[PDB]
């Protein structure tokens, strides 16, 4: 289990580690987050009291090195350090965790959430989704805009996730143009999931990184990432029936753990009524038809 | 965007462009069977592309044999309507290309943007406007020649005959569109009204009859009566 200590929290902020969220008040004696499991990417965000805009976060692994978090007062922000020599952050952290001055990430012992969002995210990869390569964490933030928005404006600070257009030349095989876009298998299958993800644990964690900025950050692009990379899988007649009952589970628990009040700005209605009711794949995700029908009929 | 009363003058600038209109792509007549169920026996069709400035019509004709052994055809057809206006526009040379290219029914647009993808500089619009040309098959020429083909075929046409030597190419498809709207509410009539007489007769070149000046102005004035009759038998004022 690992710690992320913080140097102090001068300013009021909610707090966000993983699913998880608690409220700190201006200047009150909160020294960090320890017991955090050991294994799965985290991410560590925050929204001020002041300011509900902009919320913004770090993912970060902990095998990768010793995280601690520091107020910046000219940035404004709470911002993810590495502390490079170990023996002071061994020392610094015995030093909190004995005066208790630290929240324990509160995993109840049944509950597989987290890894049920993250089962295929790694942090190498969000890297490259993140382009800042002096760090091991990785900044998001709700403003962030993604390569594709920025092809419809600062190429550093934006989300590289991988482009899908329906209706593009790399979707669409010359002579194949009502065979490509009607069933898009080729498009998965040869040129994303062959050519460009390799495989399809790649795919699904894009996917779930995308889903995750959508909903802790409200980032709009990575909405609208994850809608497409379901929808190109809903609307292909020829998917690995491994893919289509990890999809499901996958859907399962990200609609399992959406806030209920965030399903009206989160969730697209075309692009599920059509992957659950209309797609080649309407019969296909049971567990997933199940819990939106329950839970979000009104979309529907 | 999309096209409408708005901006209608923009047909007859001189930005290169093209209707298309897939009404009469996929026709067929529904019969009964033997068994007493119901059957559909397709007929040729055509594609209706016009250039709204100039007249010219590239009637694609679509031969039956093309839906031999395919499946759900209402949706062939939009896509078998788009490859061949794909093809059209490959085939004409760079400068004769139409800059847009505007689609008389919303589902024709999706068919049309992915076989245009070459085409990036080519506006694929919708339109507003309930135009008539689905009463192209009304025209007797035009029907003649799609229902005697037996293989695919275009064939080239100018449906303002020499309209343009005397009139301007917005009150050529006034003309036009009255003549089609006059076509599709009342077929018969619109027929009478057009060739009942024959000393006012279709040249071998045209579509047709070669009114004077004043005999335009009474023949559009006895399509209006026709469509505006049609409108109160229709709804009884
Ligand atoms: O890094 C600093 C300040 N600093 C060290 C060297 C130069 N400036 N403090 C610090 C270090 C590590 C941790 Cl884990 C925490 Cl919570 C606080």
């Amino acid at each position: 289990m690992n710690t992320v200590p913080f140097t102090s929290a001068p300013i009021e902020v909610t707090i966000g580690i993983d699913q998880y969220s608690f409220n700190v008040k201006e200047n009150q004696p909160f020294h960090g987050i320890k017991d955090i499991p050991i294994g799965h990417v985290h991410v560590i965000h925050f929204q001020h009291a002041d300011n509900s805009s902009m919320r913004y976060g770090y993912w970060f692994d902990c095998r990768m090195g010793n995280f601690y978090i520091q107020y910046d007062p000219k940035d404004g922000l709470y911002k993810m350090m590495e502390e490079r020599d170990g023996a002071k952050f061994e020392n610094i952290v015995h030093n909190f965790k004995e005066r208790q001055m630290m929240v324990s990430y509160p995993k109840i012992d049944e509950d597989d959430t987290w890894y049920n969002l993250t089962e295929f995210v790694q942090m190498d990869k969000i890297r490259k989704i993140v382009r800042k390569d002096e760090n091991q964490f990785s900044y998001v933030d709700s403003s962030m805009t993604t390569v594709q928005e920025n092809e419809l404006s600062d190429p550093a600070h934006s989300l590289n996730y991988t482009v899908i257009n329906f209706k593009s030349r790399e979707a669409i095989r010359p002579g194949h143009e009502m065979e490509d876009f009607l069933d898009k298998s080729y498009y998965l299958n040869t040129v994303m999931l062959q050519g460009i993800f390799k495989n399809s644990s790649n795919y699904f964690g894009e996917l779930q990184f995308a889903f995750l900025n959508a909903m802790f950050f409200g980032n709009y692009g990575s909405s609208l990432q994850w809608h497409a990379m379901i929808e190109l899988i809903c609307s292909s007649a020829t998917v690995p029936k491994h893919m289509l009952d990890k999809l499901d589970e996958i859907l399962y628990y990200q609609i399992k753990t959406l806030p209920e009040q965030y399903s009206d700005i989160l969730l697209n209605e075309r692009v599920w009524n059509i992957c659950l009711y209309s797609s080649f794949q309407k019969n296909s995700l049971h567990n997933t038809e199940k819990i939106m029908e329950n839970k979000y009929p009104e979309l529907l | 965007g999309a096209m409408n009363s708005s901006n209608y003058a923009e047909l007859f600038n001189n930005d290169i462009k093209l209707f298309v209109d897939d009404t009469n792509v996929y026709r067929v007549t529904v019969h009964k069977t033997f068994e007493g169920n119901v059957a559909t026996k397709a007929i040729n069709g055509c594609i209706f592309t016009l250039n709204p400035k100039t007249g010219h019509l590239f009637l694609k004709i679509i031969h039956t044999s093309v839906w031999a052994g395919q499946k759900r055809l209402s949706q062939l057809a939009k896509w078998k309507t788009a490859e061949e206006v794909s093809a059209l526009v490959r085939s004409l040379p760079k400068e004769e290309q139409p800059k847009q290219i505007i689609v008389t029914r919303k589902a024709m647009l999706d068919p049309l943007e992915v076989h245009m993808l070459d085409f990036p500089n080519i506006a694929i619009r919708p339109t507003e406007l309930r135009l008539p040309f689905s009463a192209a098959m009304s025209i007797d020429k035009l029907s003649d020649v799609v229902m005697k083909a037996t293989e695919p075929q275009m064939v080239l046409f100018n449906i303002y005959d020499d309209w343009l030597d005397r009139i301007s190419s917005y009150t050529a498809f006034s003309r036009l569109t009255l003549l089609l709207r006059a076509l599709k509410t009342n077929e018969e009539s619109a027929k009478m009204i057009l060739l009942s007489d024959p000393t006012i007769t279709i040249k071998s070149y045209h579509l047709w009859p070669s009114f004077t000046d004043e005999q335009w102005i009474t023949i559009e004035s006895q399509m209006r009566d026709l469509i505006l009759t049609e409108y109160g038998r229709k709804y009884n004022v």
